[PDB]
């Protein structure tokens, strides 16, 4: 086993949400933004060396939607069992006061692929500079997701990654501080 | 969180597994309803096989389609090998050098002893070897590791920690070997 | 505290802290070798005969549970494990068993099951035939004069330290 | 260089 490339897609009801992506050894190469009908490369430079026709994802997603309805019926309308996520917060490198870093909120092992994530700094929501990935596939068919928050380490700031998911009875907060 | 209407999920996965470049390739196509894989196409098998009773109708129906079968059988080449070559330059050949730092753990359950942390971060690919040395002699016991932590941005990090009772004059070394460098990287900590 | 496992399967050894809170913990084997544990929210693993087959269950950490999970069990994984958490030292002895038949069993002949066992164990085995006749054995267990009615799923139960593990094995009696 | 995708197949109905 040396390398693995996966084309993963999904459709979810009643949310009417679908996703189409490619990953290489666990990292996302690109996915298709369904509303803009365009290919979004995980790292900007990938797009300078390759291309993918987004409309093709759109056509596959329509078939996936239709197929979900079929299976929903065939299973006698058996719904999915919620599996709550495991959440961990770490920095991408060792922290040094007044030296730029990035907090990473890793949300793993959950399904269905619907989640609410919010970065808190001293209890207040922060949005400047934040980013996130789409839902990434797992061999057990659950999902993983990453959210990021670039920050400047300080001795007084306290951060939280607040996660909500149907498998949880209450918001799950994972704290971090220097 | 609101909206507790039951949910219904359908996933499709086309996995291209490569061994020794493109010498051996295996295509695995799978359908998953909720969290249950129902049917799949394994190139080593050559036809669809239901994984559960729920996917039986599909395996039989698709297998009856000899044109689909032949397309799927040629995909190891037209799909897998083709896509492997498409991004080989920024995937298989991606290399980012690790940043390596060493620091004593700010947390010490009990004085006298100590914990040296070798942080290795921002690297790619995952293949790497981190070793601890004491006065140039490799330390094998007393070393623990987090293993590889994928950051989700095409970068990895790992923490390799050495449990030790440092004595003034000793020289500790964290050494890292990774495909991005031709000579090992070393960072020392002097007690 | 004793827990049984089956060769090849997975097993969970529990560890609980006073209050439902994530705290520092680590597991060691009887040779005192550190196996796994946490460092802040990182999970680390140390060199051991369990190579990379050990893990814990992150989710439960916040609930005060820090289990040691061993996958693809080997007979020799049997040992006494210790979890250290908030100056507490929970010990748990793991005993791993395997049970197989001895593909061409002819009607009238005899069937023999061999039980793989870890050192220091005195296991009692009871296999029930398809018919429903509960046999008895130990490191070994045999059945004289096999009948076609014996083909099928034999349910064998290994008893150890007042605890048990079940093995289901299919036999094929010809003629 | 273009990525090619496998097409989704309609299930048995």
């Amino acid at each position: 086993e040396e390398h693995v490339i996966i084309q993963a897609e999904f459709y979810l009801n009643p949310d009417q949400s679908g996703e189409f992506m490619f990953d290489f050894d666990g990292d996302e190469i690109f996915h298709v933004d369904m509303a803009k009908k365009e290919t979004v490369w995980r790292l900007e430079e990938f797009g300078r060396f390759a291309s993918f026709e987004a409309q093709g994802a759109l056509a596959n997603i329509a078939v996936d939607k239709a197929n979900l309805e079929i299976m929903t019926k065939r299973s006698n309308y058996t719904p999915i069992t919620n599996v709550p996520p495991e959440v961990t917060v770490l920095t991408n490198s060792p922290v040094e006061l007044r030296e730029p870093n990035v907090l990473i909120c890793f949300i793993d092992k959950f399904t269905p692929p619907v989640v609410n994530v919010t970065w808190l700094r001293n209890g207040k929501p922060v949005t400047t500079g934040v980013s996130e990935t789409v839902f990434l596939p797992r061999e057990d068919h659950l999902f993983r997701k990453f959210h990021y928050l670039p920050f400047l380490p300080s001795t007084e700031d306290v951060y939280d990654c607040r996660v909500e998911h149907w498998g949880l009875d209450e918001p799950l907060l994972k704290q971090w501080e220097f | 969180m609101g909206d507790t209407r039951p949910r219904f999920l359908w996933q499709l996965k086309f996995e291209c597994h490569f061994f020794n470049g493109t010498e051996r390739v295996r295509l695995l196509e799978r359908c998953i309803y909720n969290q249950e894989e129902s049917v799949r196409f394994d190139s080593d098998v050559g036809e669809y096989r239901a994984v559960t009773e729920l996917g039986r109708p599909d395996a039989e129906y698709w297998n009856s389609q000899k044109d689909l079968l032949e397309q799927r059988r040629a995909a190891v080449d037209t799909y897998c090998r083709h896509n492997y070559g498409v991004g080989e330059s920024f995937t298989v050949q991606r290399r980012v050098e690790p940043k390596v730092t060493v620091y004593p753990s700010k947390t010490q359950p009990l004085q006298h002893h100590n914990l040296l942390v070798c942080s290795v971060s921002g690297f790619y690919p995952g293949s790497i070897e981190v070793r601890w040395f004491r006065n140039g002699q490799e330390e094998k016991a007393g070393v623990v590791s987090t293993g590889l932590i994928q950051n989700g941005d095409w970068t990895f990090q790992t923490l390799v920690m050495l449990e030790t009772v440092p004595r003034s004059g000793e020289v500790y070394t964290c050494q890292v070997e990774h495909p991005s460098v031709t000579s090992p990287l070393t960072v020392e900590w002097r007690a | 505290k004793v827990v049984l496992g089956k060769k090849g399967d997975t097993v969970e050894l529990t560890c609980t802290a006073s209050q439902k809170k994530s705290i520092q913990f680590h597991w060691k084997n009887s040779n005192q070798i550190k196996i796994l544990g946490n460092y802040g929210s990182f999970l680390w693993k140390g060199p051991s005969k369990l190579n990379d087959r050990a893990d814990s269950r992150r989710r439960l950490w916040r609930q005060g549970n820090f289990p040691l999970i061993i996958k693809n069990l080997k007979i020799e994984d049997s040992d006494t494990y210790i979890c250290e958490v908030e100056d507490q030292k929970e010990e748990v002895q793991l005993l791993v068993f395997g049970l197989t038949a001895n593909t061409h069993l002819l009607q009238g002949q005899s069937l023999t099951l061999t039980l793989e066992s870890p050192p220091g164990s005195s296991p009692s085995v009871q296999c029930r035939s398809p018919r429903g006749k509960n046999i008895q054995g130990g490191k070994t267990l045999s059945v004289s004069q096999l009948e076609l009615q014996d083909s099928g799923t034999w349910t064998c139960t290994v008893l150890q330290n007042q605890k048990k593990v079940e093995f289901k094995i299919d036999i094929v009696v010809l003629a | 260089p273009k990525y090619v995708k496998q097409n989704t197949l309609k299930l048995a109905t």
